[PDB]
């Protein structure tokens, strides 16, 4: 039979018999109300069920109906603009099916609306006795304005076709294929089913070459990040992660957005979930909710601890799902310490041995599994596609200390850290990243890219960061030889590494000509900073060995005209002022400052 | 629709052992359900299945199991898990941690009967918190402003006047009055000793503000059970009052440290093994149950907001209790040891004090435009007052600069004027920023960099 | 010496918490002591 | 915690081998 | 000058008091008319087995509801001594209903050795062989449970609707 | 990696999918230069094989089995139907559809290609038009794609050719351009048109209906300006033509600077 | 920190706490002054207020003046007492006062056996009326040509600290309470004298 | 070359069976074919944690952070599958590689390797973060077989002397590096400014050195000279002096 019985409750734990046939990690349905749980141990006839919900008023000799799966995602077309859970309950038509404020306990509702119909479009030379293989494409789903959601055959699946559907409106649970394989018959609808712990398999898995770029000029440039990389941020009150969000939500050459809550606060949860629907982009000359190619998964502190340890499973599993079709995906966790902790307490309740900080053994290794997820591909299937999935895991060291479990293992698995501060939020230096902290370890993948496509870049991004980094070595220096004192030389580094701070690495998002900044206007920019810099130090360089010297004094009286057109660079606007006018303009600034250094000399 | 069926009474007792009964012979155990026993003298107790295995259950007796027998006591299992009465003439009464009534008032009239255990709220159905909720007492609404929807908590250690400070925010909380009888409190006291009690009970009917307060009292010597039940009970109440009648209530719960001691206790008589610190592994996820049943939503008018206190060992904010606390809630409110040393009420300590949604609750329309730059100047100008303090004992007062002998003068003044308040002072949020204007007035108005010029230009003149 | 030499428990914990903030308060102390002298040493110079 | 765990398979034998007797007898 | 500030909530503190004791009184008063309603239903239910047809009825449903609780091989029914001939008349239809729903064999018995109170308004207890587990289908059982489950009901049926109450959810 | 049963099932799907392609390129066996380099693959297409004998022949190393031969295989022929499929009236000669082929073959890479950049770039300009609704900025990117395509029908798109180059920058920077900014779309379009070498652009290119609207919405841009009734009836005058051309632009032009004039 | 003291804290209205220092120092009875608490303080109020009148305000400044004491004795340690002013020699001064001469008490000697309260209260009254007129003669005489100090008063003073140090040695059982306060009441004269004299 | 892969996404049991399965493949290659093997086994910290894992799963006696209390008995039955045999021309010389957790040397990862391994190569984090390649620091690194595969006939006669006196400088300027951190330059003597020069020369000349620079022994010996003659003879007191007479003239 599909149902055993309960045989005895304690706590979150059921013991149910006549299980025989049901499997290790099996969920289960129990009781009259249809709690979710997980089957945990066999033993003989009989089976453990880790809970997921409240067990009060569960009996002996209540049904346990068993699900023939363990835990896995519906996917389908539904997904863009749906708020999930962690263990994929659509909170949206709960909330409108329901008419209440509360979860109702043993809730099934499917993932997939099965009263939605799709207009669908069959891939045009397939027929009656064509060949076809797991992650083929044999249909699209016009599913709104941007995303056409591509129909492929599951992995592990694999026949001739003997009926394909004819162009129409079809519902989630319509047969619109049907193959043969050793004379067995497989039907299938718009939905797959994936379980949530295996990864998705791909034709080949392919270094990261390509930019994931942000639009902010720090990041893109100093500390940048690649389609396929991975990422973490200091998740903390006051150092404003929203300019990540952000960002990559409305600015990133991303196709397709996947944000995780898992385990966060209630009334943080809730300003994502009210500010999400309100982020719009523009794309063909009209603008577009963000909703449209995005997906929340929603975690409370008071969430099933299995839905907040299972969150980020189902967000990289919709993420995969998303780079089968041949779409770069960035995937956000909003906390990964709010997922260790629930892994912890998951441990307590299996009475596991506490090892590093009580966390269980299998935590690094569970991290770096999941890590290991991201990357660039060649996809599964027939119609020959690449895709990505690139993460960005935030994470809470306690204190700011970096030694903890999880903030250890996330930084030494990471390929990238942009560390965000509270210090420079409290200067109002905006984005709040501290260069100093921050690195990345893409610069050498990025390499043939950065050549091919801007050729003058990497020795600027170079020179750049020798400059900060002297500004922070003469620092201790000035505050014994009193400013004053001090070379020439470095009178420029520390007034060109002022230049940098306050006028290429600060960026006001809620101004028109700097909300986005593309990468030619931020080499454009910078290129002129470094060079004025080189020109300046050869001035006094020139002149100060033997002749009467230069001074940055007397280059400031001389040139506060093209200080003034430096600082000034960052006005231009990408959207009423075209890419040429930009660049020509920033060469001018180069003829103007060249015929200033050529008259001082 | 009702319940219906005749109760099964068994005298099948196999065995007794600590808090606990163990039954043979039960049909079709029901997991957490309700049992009344009856001892062979006539005494009556009740207690809840803490766990079923086939014909067997296990009764954990609120009461003792003391004078309890395997041939006299019997077990009347009364088919259904605890559920609580609940009604708008709850405010105005006081219960016990089981919800009996202690106020010689008659029994409640159910207007419907609630699972103590509750639901969690919907993320979609959780709206983002907004006005003030006007606490009376400066240091919190003038510095820590508390928003409609949050949870913040009080930070305390033994011998300190935390219960003082509940008491007070009790008496006098409610909203602005700018430009309600949709205010109400709910109030709920864990391990209490019968002086705390008396005094809780005795505060609110002779300071005369019970028709807004529900109180709930469990004592230190009262069951255990009753204390897990306590904040269940306060908190089932209050999603009443707000998601059904539309108020606007204040929770109070009162020693959190003395609901995880009973909840440490529950967990040992489970045989479960001790967690971290030895509290129970899932504790955070017990906690999160009590302090996420909290905030507003979308289309009713009600919220709920709450303020949970706890004591702290050793004074160490990094025990669990504290520590998970501050993981789910948002903000903390700071007693401190040593201005109750120095006989400064009420001891709050403004530097390590935060409340994380005050910009939500202040402003224009919500309380007066400048209260976000009086609270930012005054946590300033403090901030380097002690800074000047310290130095002064170094340098001398002699080397000490003129701006110094200000902020060294502002420092006393702030503290006997704006933290130190009578514990029957009530201060509107006005009041407090008018007291904040007349130590920031110590300062040239060059001084006060925090605060922009049209701010100075409307409130540093004085007026008749 | 690496460490105190003194031996693990909630009561250690607690006295070397506070040696730390003894010795953090200390060093602002002499921190502002050491300034204090040498805006005095930069003035007589002058003199 | 690893002293704490045995003491509770030493007891859960016991239970086993007692619930073994009330089958023999 | 802080003592005159507070003169208003001193009179507040009087108002609020004898406003909150008006309540008690009320609460009290609509106690007693909720104690009238619930003798009022004991005595009509007192009545009811006067008529020995009606409550030849009532023992025919209270004797195996009695019996289907229990669901033992051996049973002993217990009954008020003049009540005895209905009972007999109500474990002889319920034993072949009992056997056809629950597919058991069954000996039920009815006690003559001992009896309910006279005092009792009527209705059965109901024992296992061993009388360790027993069911009771006394009439005043029956009244108390079934009138604290309802009282949500009655509350409204009496006293009216609250009209701050906007939502059931 | 993948498992043998994968590994397998996806060589027995991407032979399957070659005779897809090669059907859909050429019906009728006119390629013959490209099917010969193919037939290695396509003699498992031309018998029945119910997809479980080429599994069996995959297994035992009968077939081509190295998937990433085989993905390069299916890349150029993929690429080149993306091509003479996104050239939707337009006809390439046979003579160039095996060039195209040649010069793909050659190709070190075809992901980082300037071949799949103008592919992705034309189908990013072409799938927008699948769904527009009738207004100026999609009449003037339905006029400048069939241009673009009939183009890059003569010229393919593996050598840089000015006209194609340009018309890929005017029509990707009208589609990004925001919708209410006709005034900007209008100035754009006319000003691609007088870069034109030809007298009329749209000559045979394009349906004499939509170039009569292409007249007609720049006569009904201009007419409000007009404050002369003379003016207005010279503009209407200039309605009489169904074709666009330089001239029109021109005439629409000068009215309007005999009302600039004239004001 | 142990499971017995965190449960009994949890539970009790009074705590008097030891120090180890105190204790080490042979300073009996040895009890915390800064960890130590009562809860009964406000319900005793009405007691006081009836029977004594003058001693919650005493109270409340002795409690001060040790805290005081505490946040001082800190830094002194660091840069040595040179910077010091005049009012925080004089905090020192009487802290060290109650500490030695009425904190400390010996339990084992006729006069100290057992304080009754009319001896503790005006022990109490003496040394912080000492206090407000001290710290009134350094502070009434800063910006001056004549400057009070704590080494002028002690100078001026040494008989009235030798009394006041000395006030802990009456014994109730040979001296009744109308002594007592009479002995009490001529230091007080005597120390108005003695600060209306300097 | 053989490879054995198990990835951060391939089973983690697998990982306690692949290196033992690679140590297989060399004892047949070196004892059986007499070939030399050198064998690579890439973090041993993933060995160990997988084991930790195993083992917890058990609930078998825990040792020091919850790492089975038998686990030095087992990483000892990997690194002892190593050296050379009587009247067999092959050996194995292996070249584990661990990550410390937190940078901790007292980790039970890297403690008990070095209770079994005849020494270790340690990768300093400080060196790395000043941009000094390779990062390897002298002090806390060993090798117990040194002592007899250097000196006469087998490298050079000054070797195991010079090794030592470079050894004691670089200590000794660690310390002067330590000192001027409270004291400052101007307290320093003249001695101490010998061992802070050596100190910053060691690491430019000795240390330092580029991933394709491949230099012998006796440019090894000879860089060392040039660093160890910035000290007068009398304080080389590590050398005899007929190794000084011969080779510190130079």
């Amino acid at each position: 039979s599909t149902f055993g019985y309960v045989h005895g409750v304690s706590g979150p734990v059921v013991t149910a018999c006549d299980m025989a046939g049901a499997a290790m990690y099996e969920l289960v349905r129990v009781g009259h109300s249809e709690l979710v749980g997980e089957i945990i141990r066999l033993e003989g006839d009989m089976a453990t069920i880790q809970v997921y919900e409240e067990t009060s008023g569960v009996s002996v000799g209540d049904p346990v109906l068993r699900t023939g799966k363990p835990l896995s995602v519906e996917l389908g077309p539904g997904i863009m603009g749906a708020i999930f859970d962690g263990i994929q309950r659509p909170l949206s038509d709960i909330s409108s099916q329901t008419q209440s404020i509360y979860i109702p306990r043993g809730v099934n509702v499917s993932a997939l609306s099965r009263d939605i119909k799709w207009e669908f479009i069959p891939s045009k030379n397939l027929r009656v006795g064509s060949h076809i293989t797991g992650g083929d494409i044999y249909g699209i789903v016009n599913e709104n304005s941007l995303i056409k959601h591509k129909i492929m055959l599951p992995p592990r699946s694999r026949g001739s076709v003997t009926y394909i559907a004819p162009p129409g409106n079809y519902d989630a649970s319509d047969v619109v294929l049907e193959l043969e394989f050793e004379g067995v018959k497989e039907k299938l609808s718009m939905v797959q089913v994936w379980p949530v712990r295996q990864v998705r398999p791909v034709t080949e898995k392919l270094p990261a070459n390509h930019p994931l770029l942000t639009g902010q000029r720090v990041l893109d440039a100093l500390f940048p990040c690649v389609q396929g990389g991975t990422t973490a941020i200091p998740g903390a009150f006051g150092c404003g992660k929203t300019v990540i969000s952000q960002s990559l939500s409305k600015y990133s050459n991303s196709d397709v957005i996947i944000y995780v809550g898992c385990g966060e606060r209630g009334n943080e949860m809730s300003e994502v979930l009210r500010d999400f629907p309100e982020l719009t982009m523009e794309v063909d000359g009209k603008v577009e909710s963000i909703m449209k190619r995005t997906a929340l998964v929603a975690n409370t502190s008071n969430m099933p601890v299995a839905a907040r340890e299972a969150s980020i499973y189902t967000g990289i599993t919709l993420s995969e799902y998303f780079r089968d079709m041949g779409y770069h995906v960035s995937m956000m966790a909003d906390s990964t310490s709010r997922w260790a902790e629930a892994l912890r307490e998951i441990s307590g309740r299996l009475a596991e041995m506490p090892a590093d900080s009580g966390y269980p053994a299998y935590l690094g290794a569970r991290l770096a599994s999941f890590y290991e997820r991201a990357g660039r591909v060649k996809c599964l299937g027939n119609p020959e596609r690449e895709g990505s999935v690139s993460i960005v895991g935030a994470v809470s060291p306690p204190g700011g200390d970096f030694s903890d479990p999880v903030t250890s293992a996330t930084l030494g698995i990471v390929q990238v850290f942009w560390g965000l501060d509270k210090k420079l939020a409290q200067r109002k230096h905006f984005p709040s990243v501290n260069w100093l902290i921050s690195y990345s370890k893409y610069m050498r993948a990025l390499d043939e890219y950065y050549d091919k496509h801007f050729t003058e870049f990497v020795p600027l991004r170079t020179k750049a960061k020798e400059i900060l980094q002297e500004e922070e070595d003469l620092a201790e220096i000035v505050q014994l030889v009193g400013k004053a004192s001090l070379a020439e030389t470095d009178k420029i580094t520390l007034e060109v590494a002022k230049l940098i701070k306050d006028d290429f690495l600060q960026q006001n998002g809620y101004t028109p000509y700097d909300r986005f900044c593309p990468f030619y206007k931020t080499v454009g920019m910078l290129s002129n900073m470094i060079s004025f810099y080189d020109m300046a130090r050869r001035a006094v360089e020139t002149t100060a060995q033997s002749d009467n010297k230069i001074t940055w004094s007397i280059i400031r009286e001389h040139m506060g005209e093209i200080l003034y057109k430096l600082s000034s660079m960052k006005f231009k606007d990408p959207v009423k002022d075209g890419e040429a006018k930009i660049k020509a303009d920033y060469a001018q600034l180069l003829e103007d400052m060249q015929n200033a250094f050529r008259s001082l000399e | 629709n009702y319940l219906s069926q005749p109760r099964l009474t068994y005298k099948t007792v196999s065995g007794v052992n600590g808090p606990l009964v163990i039954l043979d012979h039960v049909k079709f155990p029901r997991y957490a359900e309700i049992v009344h026993l009856t001892l062979p003298d006539g005494t009556k107790r009740s207690g809840q299945v803490l766990e079923v295995s086939g014909s067997k259950a296990v009764v954990q007796v609120f009461e003792g199991t003391s004078g309890i027998d395997a041939k006299k006591t019997s077990c009347e299992f009364t088919g259904d898990i605890l559920r609580t009465p609940v009604s708008e003439d709850m405010l105005g009464r006081v219960f016990n941690g089981s919800g009996k009534p202690i106020d010689r008032g008659p029994v409640v009239l159910a207007e419907d009967f609630l699972d103590i255990m509750g639901q969690p709220i919907n993320p979609q159905c959780r709206i983002y918190p907004e006005e003030m909720i006007q606490t009376g007492i400066s240091a919190i609404d003038g510095m820590n402003s508390i928003a409609r929807g949050q949870k913040i908590p009080i930070f305390s250690a033994a011998g300190l006047p935390h219960n003082e400070i509940a008491a007070q925010i009790c008496r006098q909380a409610g909203l602005v009055k700018k430009s309600e009888e949709n205010f109400a409190i709910v109030f709920a006291a864990m391990g209490v000793n019968m002086e705390t009690a008396r005094f809780f009970k005795s505060d609110f009917e002779e300071n005369g503000s019970m028709d807004n307060v529900c109180l709930f009292l469990n004592l230190a010597n009262d069951p255990t059970i009753e204390r897990i039940i306590t904040p269940r009970l306060a908190l089932t109440t209050a999603e009443f009052l707000a998601y059904q009648c539309e108020k606007h209530v204040l929770v109070i719960l009162t020693d959190m440290s003395s609901y995880a001691e009973a909840l440490r206790e529950v967990s040992a008589a489970r045989e479960e093994v001790p967690g971290r610190r030895g509290f129970p592994g899932y504790m955070y996820t017990d906690l999160a149950t009590i302090y996420e049943r909290a905030g507003r939503v979308e289309g009713r008018n009600g919220s709920i907001t709450q303020i949970p206190i706890l004591t702290m060992p050793n004074d160490d904010i990094t025990h669990p209790i504290p520590d998970l606390t501050g993981y789910i809630t948002e903000g903390q409110i700071y007693v401190d040891r040593q201005l109750h040393n120095r006989q400064i009420y009420p001891p709050i300590n403004v530097l390590p004090s935060l409340s994380r949604l005050m910009k939500s609750a202040i402003g224009e329309g919500m309380t007066r435009k400048d209260h976000a730059d009086v609270s930012n100047q005054l946590y300033a100008c403090y901030a380097i007052g002690k800074d000047v303090q310290a130095m002064k004992a170094v340098v001398g007062e002699e080397a000490l600069t003129s701006d110094d002998l200000l902020y060294l003068e502002f420092l006393q003044k702030f503290e006997k004027n704006f933290i130190t308040q009578g514990p029957y002072e009530n201060r509107t949020v006005y009041e407090t920023l008018d007291i904040g204007w007349q130590l920031l007035r110590i300062f040239p108005k060059e001084m006060l960099k925090r605060i922009p010029q049209s701010t100075l230009s409307e409130f540093y003149p004085r007026d008749s | 010496k690496d460490r105190i030499e003194i031996f693990p428990s909630r009561m250690a914990q607690t006295i070397m918490k506070a040696r730390l903030k003894g010795a953090q308060t200390g060093r602002n102390l002499l921190k502002k002591k050491s300034d204090a002298l040498t805006l005095r040493f930069r003035q007589i110079l002058k003199k | 915690f690893y002293r704490l765990k045995k003491i509770q398979e030493k007891k859960k034998i016991i239970k086993e081998k007692s619930e073994k007797d009330l089958e023999r007898r | 000058e802080k003592k005159e500030k507070q003169i208003e909530q001193q009179k507040k503190i009087q108002m609020s008091n004898l406003m909150n004791q008006a309540r008690l009184k009320v609460l009290r008063a609509r106690d007693d008319l909720i104690t009238d309603l619930l003798n009022e239903a004991k005595q009509r239910l007192s009545k009811v087995v006067k008529d020995t047809t009606r409550y030849q009825v009532l023992l025919d449903g209270l004797v195996l509801q009695g019996l289907y609780q229990l669901l033992e091989p051996r049973m002993i029914v217990r009954c008020r001594k003049q009540d005895f001939p209905l009972v007999k008349a109500a474990v002889q239809k319920a034993i072949p209903m009992y056997k056809i729903a629950t597919k058991k064999d069954v000996d039920v018995q009815i006690d003559l050795e001992a009896y309910l109170p006279e005092d009792i308004a009527g209705g059965v207890e109901i024992y296992n062989g061993d009388r360790k587990i027993k069911v009771s289908n006394t009439l005043e059982s029956r009244l108390d449970l079934i009138a604290q489950q309802m009282m949500p009901e009655v509350r409204g049926a009496l006293f009216g609707a609250n009209a701050n109450r906007k939502f059931l959810d | 990696g993948l498992t043998s049963e994968q590994y397998h099932s996806q060589v027995v799907g991407k032979i399957g999918y070659i005779a897809r392609c090669m059907q859909t390129i050429d019906p009728e066996n006119n390629l013959k230069k490209i099917r010969e380099d193919y037939q290695d693959v396509l003699i498992w297409a031309e018998k029945n094989y119910r997809f479980e004998e080429i599994l069996e022949a995959s297994k035992s190393g009968k077939c081509p089995n190295d998937l990433d031969a085989l993905s390069r295989r299916s890349l150029i022929l993929q690429e080149l139907l993306r091509l003479v499929s996104s050239i939707s009236p337009f006809k390439m000669k046979l003579d160039l559809i095996e060039s195209q082929y040649e010069k793909m073959k050659q190709h070190v890479n075809l992901w980082k290609s300037d071949y799949h950049v103008k592919l992705n770039q034309l189908n990013q300009l072409t799938d927008y038009l699948k769904n527009a609704a009738p207004t100026p900025k999609n009449n003037f990117l339905r006029a400048m794609t069939s241009v673009l395509q009939m183009q890059i029908a003569q010229y393919g798109i593996t050598e840089d050719n000015e006209g194609i180059n340009q018309l890929f920058k005017l029509g990707l920077h009208l589609l990004a351009m925001a919708n209410e900014k006709i005034d900007e779309q209008y100035h754009l379009f006319k000003g691609y048109v007088k870069d034109q070498p030809e007298e009329s652009p749209f000559e045979g290119i394009l349906p004499a209906e939509d170039q009569k609207i292409l007249v007609k919405t720049m006569i009904d841009y201009a007419m409000p300006k007009l404050s002369s009734k003379v003016l207005q009836d010279k503009l209407s005058a200039l309605s009489s033509s169904d074709v666009l051309t330089k001239t029109l632009l021109d005439s629409i032009d000068r009215i309007v600077k005999e009302n600039e004039k004239l004001n």
